[PDB]
């Protein structure tokens, strides 16, 4: 703003595991020549 | 810092915030502010000492 | 604040056995923070080294010192470190300790007066002790230097318990002894934090750090000129405040 | 069939695997089973026994790694309570590290190599960063030379390469091969491999990385 | 002498407090003043620097929205959504991996007060000697080591102050050895209703509730306040009465104590010693306090009277049931700015004297008990939560908003034990639903003809009566029209008579609407049994409300009316239904000198064009409550009407008035103007009525 970006209001990225979303899904969806289909979310992590 | 913007010239502020387990140049009342220009689509390297 | 200069090391480069990268050639001078040099062997009987120019083209203060490290390529968890400064003895940082454990002193000597100013900021809640002394010995050393005084009365007493007559102990850095100015057979009125102590029971030490205040006294046969009489006075009334009434808080 | 989620790990970490079970038509069932966890000399250090009933198949469980343990390879060996003559097992390795920044691929232009050839062996050098930007640095290469239990090392052959926007190129003659070995007759080497090794460092002095490609 | 000038806050007004030595600011509910809340004078004549967790000068005074802290780590799991801050009354869900077991809550969402509303989310295996402690929302863990005999460390981020255990070690039993920290903020205070369930929690043991005692055992309580210059009220007047009554409610459990009273402002003094042997009753020791006078001509050394307590417990060989005898401390210090020596090392050398952590085998944790309590704004945290004791599944440190909170604590603490038989009690616990908070809240759902639905609202007066806005119900309304949900449950009930007010009427003049007496009762012929999810409300001027105020009883009911409407704003509040739950919505009622300035504006009213006398259908017994005045707070609803108004005092709720109507239709856009105004009944001009006709019940009506 008014002033020049300094160094007191700024989040920093903390998450770096090595392995995540261990979940189990199920499908049963109604069918569509045999095909059932699942939309799922997910929030990624902070690794580059 | 990794800077890839195509056609830009960064001039950055760095600061390495204290901590009491550690001693550094960085007190209470006085801490750590560096400032450095990046050429575009490159890296710099800034070293800092702990104890 | 420091850079090489290039025609040092491209001369370097131009020799035998050094090899410099191509790419490190077109880093102008602003930006060389890091420098990497690659040697084809090293003996194992004499010493063949090498040395360059260092120039500045910034003023900073408190200067970090540097850093040199060597290794061989395989083996990388086998390698040696070194530092530097030049107003520095063998580039370590200072800090102050016996073995175990202890904290640092990168900080300043002292902080900097009216009577009101004494009278308020004197009842901090931080503060522990308010001491009169007269200092009866010096000591100095290599890592830190010592003084040794004698306690006239317990003004203001905090966690540690005295009485008249005992000695205590001292300690400070190297570069505040300009700063204090101390002569033998002076007397010095003191007020410091808690944070200080140092060591422990019952061996405790005082450390002079940037928060501890000590002022000058003078002999009670000069409190009739007009030296330090307004202070004279002045002291006299806050000793007699806080020992009568106290503090307001 | 076992299933680990990770390959390597650290002391004070979690191990998470899975089992899965099936028939000679490959098909879901439900029977007892029993795990156990072997240490890299051999002795067990716990043994568990389940039973997969209700779940369509599948066995999640855990272990927690101690901080003061052993290093190098450990085993989960699994079997059927009814048939203890026959085991399944998996591999897994315990070692403390720090991740790494970008990948390293060594590879040569012909799988075999015709000893009747005047251009020795050739073999080119690819880094890459993860995220998909390329890599600037320098190699150093080393060949060898593997029998049967048993490898040498050629100390005539070691080369140092700029690596530039991802691409170095080694060659290897045949008089350094033939003077490495007290083999003239060239007919004699049908029956031994050859393999490379590498080493990237970065021009920031930062990362190293050891890529080898053998047989 | 101290500028005096400027000192303006925005968005909320500013008091000065001791004779212009100090200033507080304040804001309205839902914000807090940055950086600091009551700055002082010095003698120097320059106001205090502002003093923030990093002293962090601003040059403006102006209160900011209520933030809820954000969670740092969590181990094995994930939770929806995130952001870098969460406003208030957002949710948050926890969901974990697969092959484990999730305790605790699965939905968590932050209130007003500033804190996640439920417990810890902790997701366990199950592999280990002792389970796991989970991560507090806003802290950092360190250990992962779950076997016996090792430890564990917590600590938080920046700005934020702890409370509660550093470390924590897993003793032999199996449970760990402390308490749960969760570190706090500047701006977040406690309530009088969970400061009194925790200490009555922790004071004693369930079975009701008694306090257990080995035999030939005894308890010794000892209760240290202090002096100093921090209040300055006469001679120590307000904790006269709270330490009445905690006399009371302790001798009320059938114990025999021994008291000892001490107090401190820079030399210990004592007035009742535990060795007496007159101080084993209540009377002697009451009469002792009620002569407590005033001597300071300041300071405060917590070190001496700490001592002082220690040489009164001491024993000159040890008598008999030394070994069987339990110390309470209750220490009301609202500074602990200690000047003169650190407090720990005597409570160390205290709990050396009784053998207490000189052991392996057998610990003997409980027969030490320190409770303290703090008072104001310029209470120091750290220095507080360093003194008192920690134990597990219990807390120890309370910290207050004002002295009145004190009395309001000690009150509501001996009105808890009493029967069902009072006026307008809640007692929530810890697991409660939204009915247990508000008991008394009735509805009624009406299909009236040529129209669709009809839902009001209403209050239970009593067994028998029962009051709804006269709006929602006619003359012409029959037995299919009345149906009644109380108890929280849909089952009817058989009624008996309907009651009107007589001048109530809604009849040329450009005005269709005449919303004078708005008033309906409902007459039953059946006795309800009062439990725990219902419970009947409170009215003015009857015995009942004045034994309810802590008065006298020669108040008179102008006097009554006086103290409950003064002519200044007063806070009040409507029990909204939203989202088909039910939530309290703060407003401001306006019965001084500016109800004309709120009436002022009442002919922007659809309808009103030929109003010819601006009160000929704005009755004087109109209030006028909501608007811009002086901050823009939500109005009412005219689809929603019907429900009760309740003024909050005393930790007690008292009915006003019946909601009538509002200025505008605004709120069924909730998917507020400034003339948006509220206009409701005043229930004392409709007292002849209620007089004349509730001569029958005998609720003390007078
Ligand atoms: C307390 O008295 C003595 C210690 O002097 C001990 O023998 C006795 O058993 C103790 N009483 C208890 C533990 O109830
Ligand atoms: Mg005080």
């Amino acid at each position: 703003d008014e002033d020049i970006i300094a160094e007191e209001n700024i989040v920093s990225r903390s998450e770096f595991p090595e392995s995540w979303l261990w979940n189990v899904e199920d499908l049963k969806e109604p069918p569509k020549n045999g095909i059932s289909t699942k939309l799922m979310n997910i929030f990624l992590k902070d690794s580059i | 810092l990794y800077n890839y913007r195509q056609n830009q010239e960064l001039k950055v502020r760095v600061e390495l915030l204290h901590n009491p387990a550690f001693c550094s140049l960085a007190t209470t009342k006085r801490r750590h502010q560096q400032t450095v220009t990046i050429p575009p689509k490159s890296s710099l390297s800034v070293p800092y000492v702990i104890v | 604040g420091f850079a090489p200069d290039t025609d040092d090391l491209k001369q370097l480069a131009n020799g035998v056995d050094r090899y410099i990268s191509k790419y490190e050639l077109d880093k102008a001078f602003s930006d060389r923070n890091t420098l990497i040099i690659y040697l084809d062997k090293v003996s194992h009987s004499e010493d063949d080294c090498l040395a360059f120019k260092v120039h500045q083209y910034f003023n900073v203060e408190l200067i970090q010192p540097g850093a040199v490290k060597v290794y061989a390529y395989y083996n990388l968890e086998e390698s040696c470190t070194r530092f530097y400064h030049p107003e520095k003895e063998d580039g370590k940082l200072n800090k102050l300790c016996r073995d175990e454990l202890c904290r640092c002193a990168e900080e300043n000597c002292f902080i900097q007066v009216t009577l009101e100013e004494r009278l308020d900021k004197a009842c901090e809640p931080g503060v522990d002790y308010v001491y009169k002394t007269r200092l009866v010995k010096v000591q100095l050393s290599n890592d830190f230097d010592e003084y040794i005084m004698a306690i006239e009365q317990t003004i203001k007493s905090g966690s540690d318990e005295v009485q008249v007559g005992q000695q205590r102990t001292f300690i400070s850095p190297i570069k505040c002894r300009e700063a204090l100015k101390l002569e033998e057979k002076k007397h010095y009125l003191m007020w410091g934090l808690s944070s200080d102590f140092w060591g422990e029971k019952p061996n405790l030490s005082y450390i002079i750090g940037k928060d501890t205040w000590v002022e000058h006294w003078p002999e009670e046969d000069e409190c009739q000129d007009e030296e330090n009489q307004k202070q004279c006075q002045d002291l006299g009334a806050f000793t007699e405040s806080m020992v009568v009434f106290g503090c307001p808080n | 069939f076992i299933q680990t989620d990770k390959t390597i790990y650290t002391p004070g970490s979690t191990v998470l695997y899975r089992i899965f079970t099936v028939n000679h038509k490959l098909l879901p069932v439900g029977r007892t089973v029993m795990v156990n966890i072997e240490n890299p000399e051999g002795i067990p250090v716990k043994q568990d026994s389940l039973s997969s009933q209700n779940q369509l198949g599948v066995l999640p469980l855990s272990w927690d790694i101690p901080e003061l343990v052993n290093m190098g390879q450990w085993k989960i060996r699994a079997y059927y309570e009814n048939s203890p003559q026959q085991v399944f097992s998996t591999e897994f390795e315990v070692k403390e590290y720090v991740l790494p920044s970008f990948e390293v691929i060594v590879e040569p232009t012909e799988k075999f190599y015709y000893i009747y050839n005047e251009k020795g062996l050739e073999v080119t050098i690819t880094a890459r960063f993860l995220y998909g930007k390329k890599v600037e640095g320098t190699a150093f290469v080393i060949f060898g030379i593997q029998d049967g239990e048993q490898r040498i090392s050629l100390p005539e052959s070691l080369k140092r390469i700029p690596i530039e926007d991802g691409s170095g190129e080694v060659v290897l003659s045949r008089k350094v091969l033939l003077d490495g070995v007290q083999n003239p007759r060239a007919e004699d080497l049908v029956g031994k491999s050859l393999y490379v090794s590498a080493t990237v460092i970065l021009h920031s002095g930062s990362d190293m990385v050891q890529a080898e490609r053998s047989g | 002498s101290c500028s005096l000038e400027g000192v303006e806050i925005k968005g909320g007004s500013f008091r000065l407090l001791q004779e212009g030595q100090a200033l507080e600011y304040v804001c309205p509910s839902g914000f807090y003043p940055y950086p600091v809340q009551t700055r002082t004078c010095r003698s120097t004549g320059s106001w205090s620097t502002l003093k923030t967790q990093d002293q962090k000068t601003v040059r403006k005074a102006e209160c900011r929205a209520i933030h809820c802290p954000r969670p740092h780590d969590f181990e094995n799991g994930e939770y929806w959504p995130r952001s870098p801050y969460y406003n208030v009354s957002d949710e948050i869900s926890f969901h974990c991996y697969d092959g484990y077991t999730l305790r605790g809550s699965a939905n968590r969402t932050c209130q007003v007060n500033g804190r996640w509303s439920g417990q810890t989310a902790i997701c366990d295996n199950g592999a280990g000697y002792c389970s796991n402690p989970g991560i507090p929302i806003g802290t950092r863990k360190v250990g992962s080591q779950y076997r016996l005999e090792d430890s564990v460390t917590y600590h938080c981020s920046r700005g934020l102050t702890l409370r509660g255990s550093q470390r924590r070690t897993c003793q032999e039993g199996g449970s760990w050895s402390g308490t749960e920290p969760s570190c706090q903020d500047s701006f977040m205070y406690d309530t009088p209703q969970e400061v009194a369930e925790a200490f009555l929690s922790s004071l004693t043991e369930t079975i009701k509730r008694k306090i257990v005692l080995d035999p030939s055992g005894s308890m010794n309580i000892y209760l240290v306040l202090d002096g100093s210059d921090s209040i300055g009220a006469s001679n120590f007047t307000g904790a006269k009465k709270c330490l009445v009554n905690l006399i009371e409610k302790v001798a009320s459990y059938g114990v025999k104590p021994r008291y000892g009273l001490v107090t401190y402002a820079t030399y210990p003094k004592i007035w009742v010693k535990v060795s007496e042997a007159d101080s084993s009753n209540a009377d002697w020791v009451t009469k002792q306090l009620n002569e407590i006078n005033y001597e300071d001509h300041s300071g405060t050394n917590t070190k001496k009277a700490l001592q002082a307590v220690y040489s009164m417990m001491s024993w000159p060989v040890p008598p008999e049931g030394w070994n069987r005898t339990r110390h309470v401390i209750i220490l009301m210090t609202d500074g602990l700015h200690n000047m003169g020596g650190d407090p720990i090392t005597v409570i160390d050398e205290i709990r050396d004297l009784l053998y207490i952590g000189k052991d392996r085998k057998n610990p003997r944790e409980d027969y030490l008990d320190v409770y303290v309590f703090g008072v104001g704004p310029l209470v120091n945290q750290v220095n507080i939560n360093a003194l008192a004791s920690k134990k597990d599944n219990e807390q120890h440190v309370f910290k207050v908003k004002d002295m009145e909170n004190l009395e309001d604590v000690f009150y509501q603490m001996i009105d808890e034990s009493q029967s069902l038989s009072l006026c307008g009690m809640v007692w929530e616990h810890r697991k409660g639903t939204d009915y247990h908070k508000q008991p008394w809240q009735a509805k009624i759902s009406v299909i009236r003809p040529s129209k669709g639905h009809e839902s009001c609202m209403g209050a239970v007066v009593s067994e028998y009566f029962v009051l709804t806005a006269a709006h929602c119900f006619t003359v012409d309304d029959k037995e299919h029209s009345i149906k009644v949900s109380v108890g929280g449950e849909k089952r009817d009930l058989e009624i008996e008579v309907v009651l009107f007010h007589p001048n109530y009427n809604i009849n040329e003049a450009g005005i269709p609407e005449f919303y004078d007496y708005d008033v309906a009762l409902i007459k039953l012929k059946n006795k309800l049994k009062y439990g725990q999810t219902i419970r009947p409300i409170c009215l003015p001027c009857t015995e009942g409300t004045t034994r309810a105020l802590r008065l006298p009883p020669t108040t008179t009911c102008q006097q009554q009316k006086e103290e409950l409407l003064p002519a200044q704003d007063i806070k009040a509040l409507f029990v909204s239904e939203e989202e088909k739950k039910l939530t309290r919505k703060e407003v401001y009622i306006k019965n001084g000198d500016k109800k004309g300035s709120c009436e002022r504006d009442a002919q922007y009213a659809p309808g009103y064009d030929k109003v010819k006398d601006i009160s000929e259908v704005v009755t004087p017994r109109f209030l006028c409550t909501g608007g811009v005045s002086p901050y823009a707070d939500p109005n009412t609803c005219r689809g929603d009407s019907g429900g009760p108004l309740i003024v909050h005092k005393r930790s007690r709720f008292i009915q006003v008035g019946v909601i009538s109507w509002g200025v505008v239709d605004v709120c069924k856009n909730q998917k507020v103007p400034a003339h948006a105004r509220d206009f409701h009944i005043n229930l004392f001009q409709v007292l002849p009525w209620l007089k004349e006709k509730l001569q029958d019940e005998d609720l003390g009506f007078l």
